[PDB]
């Protein structure tokens, strides 16, 4: 008995039945075998593309607002559209009340760059 | 053939330059060979501008440096012979450009091309070097102390060190050349430019200098202390 | 205190451990200076009575023109300093004479001096004396030599002011 491969099995379980409009990958792991989290996500659909984000969570009872935007400030100061596609992200991000990083993340983050287009 | 005529039709209208990539995307295979991208581009869109920046559509490569092949943007714009041209308006963009590639750090490439990638990364600084011909004449100011402002952003420590280090030691002879021109540049400072100018480019010769030596070169110091180890032994 | 000790000494010039005793424990680091050192020690080891009551007048004339460097000001420090105890247990009105001497050393080093190289040494010295032997009387005096020190020394000294 041991898992030997990742935390809880719950979480890879339920992301893996997302939608393949989303692309989910692991960067170097430094938190390999007890956190196992950090997403690196590529939206792939009728949009245009951005940065990936962060996505660290914290044990199965979620009380994890995952994304950090380690890459903030000059990936975000680059042009005014993603600006603004950030500050909608993170307008969206307020209104989550208990956000839940499984789905709401992903999804909540397409939703916002849907709305990128005014 | 057809990426020409099709990123026309794209600057032939007026696009929001951001849905672009959707049009992109959807006039290519969407992975089949991305070595047709953007980074061809911006030298044949630049190629009949010639004494003009072509302005509108270097929006393109700004929406795009957020993720992109900058391995490609890179070798290419090291190998595009613009300060020959001497045009002394492109090539300031160049510089902008450069500022939000370089300034914070690159990107991964996930396999050894990213090696080749700081081999670009090399000849990148020579085209900067190319940035002191716009001064060579020097018979009548703004673009050398900006291009030594922005060559000297571009050479923060603990960023780029290692690439260059990985560059000197994997090849040589365009390294023999680099530092040829190095020399070549700083005998041509020899002239009273600016009290600021001709300051720092002495500074980044020193960095480039110490480049193949070391990057934590003994270099400590105030060791107050009667060392028992050898009296011991 | 005064062979050369202000052009420059030697490379030895380093003060903690040629001023500390039980080096001596080695068959070298026993430099003449420093023996005498531990000598003043020997007597003031019995002699913690009344005979203190002679440093303070042999502070303020002859400690005065002798000190230009700082390794010397750390050297008169180690002779005078481990016996505030004595001061404040009885020869209390003597302590503010020795701290007001103090003071005088660090101004005579801070004129006479390119610049400074071992500035917390003295910073968290003078921050022991002052919390643990001086209490709050003397703050007013030391501020009529604190205000006229360097820059950097001013806001090493800064919270002094309390």
């Amino acid at each position: 008995e041991d898992e030997r491969q990742s935390i809880p099995n719950v979480l890879q379980g339920e992301v893996a039945r997302l939608d393949p409009k989303f692309l989910v990958n692991l960067d170097p792991s430094h938190c390999s075998n007890n956190g196992t989290v950090h997403l690196i996500c590529k939206l792939d659909d009728k949009d245009l593309p951005s940065v990936p984000p962060l996505e660290l969570s914290v044990p199965a009872d979620y009380p994890a607002q995952s994304p950090m935007w380690i890459d903030r400030q000059w990936q975000y100061d680059a042009n005014p559209f993603l600006q603004s596609v950030h500050r909608c992200m993170t307008s969206r991000l307020l209104q989550l009340p208990d956000k839940h990083s499984v789905t709401a993340l992903l999804n909540t983050w397409a939703q916002s760059i849907h709305q990128a287009c005014l | 053939v057809n990426l020409k005529q099709a990123i026309l039709q794209a600057w032939k209208e007026r696009w929001s330059d951001y849905q672009w990539a959707i049009n992109m995307k959807k006039f290519f295979p969407k992975g089949a060979t991305w070595d047709i991208l953007n980074l061809a581009e911006a030298l044949l869109e630049q190629a009949m501008i010639g004494p003009s920046p072509n302005p509108l559509i270097l929006s393109y490569l700004k929406y795009a440096i957020s993720s992109q092949m900058v391995s490609c943007s890179s070798v290419l714009t090291a190998i595009s012979k613009f300060d020959d041209f001497s045009r002394d308006l492109c090539v300031q963009a160049l510089l902008d450009i450069m500022d939000m590639f370089c300034d914070r750090l690159s990107c991964h490439g996930k396999a050894e091309e990213c090696i080749g990638l700081c081999r670009a990364l090399l000849s990148a600084l020579h085209w900067l070097l190319r940035c002191t011909a716009a001064s060579a004449e020097r018979l009548q100011e703004k673009q050398l102390a900006l291009c030594l402002q922005c060559l000297e952003k571009t050479l923060s420590s603990t960023k780029n060190r290692a690439l260059l280090h990985i560059a000197k030691l994997e090849e040589a002879s365009s390294w023999t050349a680099i530092e040829h021109s190095l020399l070549k540049l700083g005998e041509i400072l020899a002239n009273l430019s600016n009290p600021q100018l001709r300051s720092q480019a002495e500074r980044c010769g020193t960095l480039i200098r110490s480049i193949p030596s070391m990057l934590s070169v003994h270099s400590e110091q105030l060791h107050k202390t009667g060392f028992p180890t050898i009296h011991a032994l | 205190s005064s062979s050369s000790l202000t052009s420059e000494t030697e490379w030895v010039g380093y003060p903690f451990r040629l001023f500390d005793f039980t080096a001596c424990h080695q068959s070298y680091s026993e430099m003449s200076c420093s023996y005498t050192l531990a000598l003043a020690h020997a007597v003031w080891h019995h002699s913690s009575i009344g005979q203190l009551s002679l440093i303070p007048k042999f502070l303020t004339e002859a400690l005065l023109p002798v000190v230009k460097t700082e390794f010397q000001l750390l050297y008169v420090y180690h002779l005078v300093g481990p016996f505030l105890q004595r001061f404040q247990q009885e020869r209390t009105r003597c302590m503010i004479e020795i701290g007001v001497a103090f003071y005088d050393m660090l101004l005579n080093v801070d004129q006479c001096s390119t610049h400074l190289n071992y500035m917390d040494p003295i910073c968290d010295f003078l921050y022991h004396m002052k919390y643990m032997f001086t209490g709050d009387s003397v703050k007013e005096q030391v501020e009529k030599i604190i205000c006229n020190l360097k820059p950097a020394l001013k806001l090493r000294l800064r919270f002094i002011t309390h």
